[PDB]
């Protein structure tokens, strides 16, 4: 019956996705 | 920002009110007849012409700090409004690029 | 009561099925927390109701009531055994006991699997009513431990006042 393990579904968090801007912003 | 030494990301278009003063005072140089930096007066018809595009891109920013600000108060439902939250940085980062 | 409580859980249910409908993100874990949470409350209120219980015998507390007792006497062929069987009795208070808890324990489990699909109905405890809240009890295994104490010295002194009382079958067999 496979029990739960729906992928858990989340998200970056704001904080990581501002760092992965900044990144891209070094990138940029 | 005040409180926080990490880059407080203020994303947008280059803009500022200085372009909107810019187009208002080539119309009214337009309109009372004066002599003018003919290129700086191209340069505010192509600002003129991104204008809606700016302020689009204000209001997609004054939307993400709302939507922020949402998920600050109901921390409690974060997660639920996880899929929302993920379809934003996508668009945000294609945006961003 | 056990009204007041089916009407919150479906609330609590109708909630669920708008959320569902609501297509948020992360719909299981929500789900499991919202499972936990109300697993606590009922904890809480679990180990309220058997102490309270338990001092009925001796606001979310609440207060069962109590039944009568098989207490009766016969000479019918002359043994003074009391009606009906002491066991009876037992039996009566421990029911009794059992139906009280079940009235908060029994309420209906965590619409939560509404949302889900796929396989059969799950009615476990846990799937059909809040089977695992009576181990879930917040105060511990202490209370129903008290509640248990407390059917055994009602039984012991019922049969001890019982024995006295019989003591005197010897007068109608000399």
């Amino acid at each position: 019956r496979k029990l739960v393990h729906d992928k858990e579904l989340a998200a970056e968090d704001e904080q990581v996705f501002l760092m992965k801007q900044q990144s891209l912003l070094a990138k940029q | 920002v005040r409180g926080r030494t990490g880059n407080v990301l203020k994303l947008k278009v280059n803009f500022l009110p200085e372009i909107i003063t810019l187009s208002k005072e080539v119309r009214n140089l337009k309109w009372l007849g004066f002599r003018v930096p003919l290129a700086i007066v191209n340069k505010a018809h192509q600002a003129n012409q991104l204008y809606p595009f700016a302020i689009s891109l204000i209001e997609s920013v004054r939307t993400y700090e709302r939507t922020c600000e949402k998920v600050e108060e109901r921390n409690t439902i974060s997660l639920l409004v996880a899929g929302l939250k993920k379809e934003v940085q996508a668009l945000i980062a294609e945006g961003i690029a | 009561d056990h009204k007041t409580f089916s009407e919150i859980l479906n609330r609590v249910q109708k909630a669920v099925d708008d959320l569902n409908l609501h297509s948020y993100s992360n719909l299981p874990i929500w789900v499991n927390k919202l499972d936990m949470e109300i697993e606590r409350i009922l904890g809480v209120r679990l180990q309220a109701g058997l102490r309270a219980w338990t001092q009925v015998l001796l606001k979310p507390g609440g207060e069962p009531k109590i039944k009568n007792v098989v207490h009766e006497l016969r000479i019918t062929n002359q043994v003074i055994y009391l009606n009906p069987p002491i066991e009876e009795c037992r039996y009566k208070l421990y029911q009794e006991m059992f139906a009280w808890k079940m009235v908060v324990l029994s309420l209906p489990r965590i619409q939560s699997q509404r949302y889900q699909v796929g396989v059969h109905y799950e009615l476990t405890e846990e799937e059909k009513f809040y089977r695992n809240a009576l181990t879930r009890m917040p105060d511990g295994p202490v209370a129903l431990e008290e509640s248990y104490s407390a059917v055994m010295g009602i039984v012991s002194e019922v049969e001890q006042y019982v024995k006295v009382w019989l003591q005197y079958q010897c007068l109608w067999d000399m």
